[PDB]
């Protein structure tokens, strides 16, 4: 024997690679411009995202329509975290690193109607070098995002889901013990992460509550939506705001 | 249900 190989491996194995968002740096940085620009290229890292989640060991054995409310449910948050590591790992967290052709700095942020939200965007990318976060913490921690919120009714096989979550945070432990050691810092390092990932909640409520207006408001404020994320938001939308939406918390719950 | 990009996409 050698080892006890974990889902991990296989999770460095489907993760999606950089796609370009097509930006023109010379054209004018309109705010209809860049969101438009964002929101096509978001519609482009869903297809991946989709893909990733297909092959996601237990996630793939739930049913298709709790697969389904997982992705609509988890997808900015997922779109988020993923933006903090590229910032991470391409900048060390001192820009917003979209796409390697989109790159947003300061007066990006003001000319995209978003500042504030890029700044807590920015924050969670901030906690990435604080922590010096790997990229098997990572891969874990985007899964737990997936299996972040559920409606409150449940899902269709809520058993299932419990299991699988469960088994994903006893992953993470494990990974916490690994990059350090002293068993002090393992303690701490899962606490902290745990703690971030509770973090993420506030934030994609915030992320939403803008999406969701400028998807209303569309028309007259000329931002486009490329068809992957009208349908999800179309389906989301409804359901978050009536209240059916249930954030699972690993702290202050 | 018919198309639904995220069930072409999960089922392709
Ligand atoms: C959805 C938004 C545009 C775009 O979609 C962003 C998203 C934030 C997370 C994110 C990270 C990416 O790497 C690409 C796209 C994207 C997923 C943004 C929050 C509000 C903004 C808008 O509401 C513009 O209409």
């Amino acid at each position: 024997r050698a080892l006890t190989p974990s889902p991990v491996m296989v999770l460095e194995n489907i993760e999606p690679e950089i796609v370009y968002a097509g930006y023109d740096s010379s054209k004018p940085d309109t705010a209809e411009n860049l969101l438009s620009t964002l929101n096509r290229l978001a519609g482009k890292q869903m297809i991946q995202v989709v893909k990733w989640a297909k092959v996601l060991p237990g996630f793939k054995n739930l049913p298709l329509e709790d697969q389904i409310t997982l992705i609509q449910y988890s997808w900015m948050s997922l779109s988020s975290f993923a933006l903090s590591w590229r910032s991470y790992k391409h900048t060390n967290s001192q820009f917003l690193y979209f796409a390697p052709d989109l790159v947003f700095n300061e007066e990006k942020m003001h000319q995209s109607a978003m500042y504030e939200l890029c700044q807590g965007m920015h924050q969670i990318s901030l906690q990435f070098v604080r922590l010096q976060l790997t990229f098997e913490e990572y891969t874990i921690m985007k899964v737990l995002l997936l299996l972040s919120t559920i409606p409150k009714d449940g899902l269709k096989s809520q058993a299932a889901f419990e299991e699988m979550r469960t088994n994903y945070i006893k992953e993470l432990r494990k990974m916490v013990t690994k990059c350090p050691n002293n068993s002090g810092q393992s303690w701490q390092r899962f606490y902290q992460l745990t703690k971030l990932l509770d973090s993420m909640h506030d934030l994609v409520s915030d992320l939403l509550e803008f999406c969701f207006y400028t998807f209303r408001e569309s028309h007259a404020l000329k931002v486009e939506f490329p068809a992957m994320l009208v349908e999800i938001i179309s389906d989301q939308l409804p359901k978050v705001e009536s209240g059916n939406a249930k954030p699972l918390y690993f702290h202050r719950k | 249900q018919q198309k639904s990009l995220l069930q072409q996409l999960l089922t392709e």
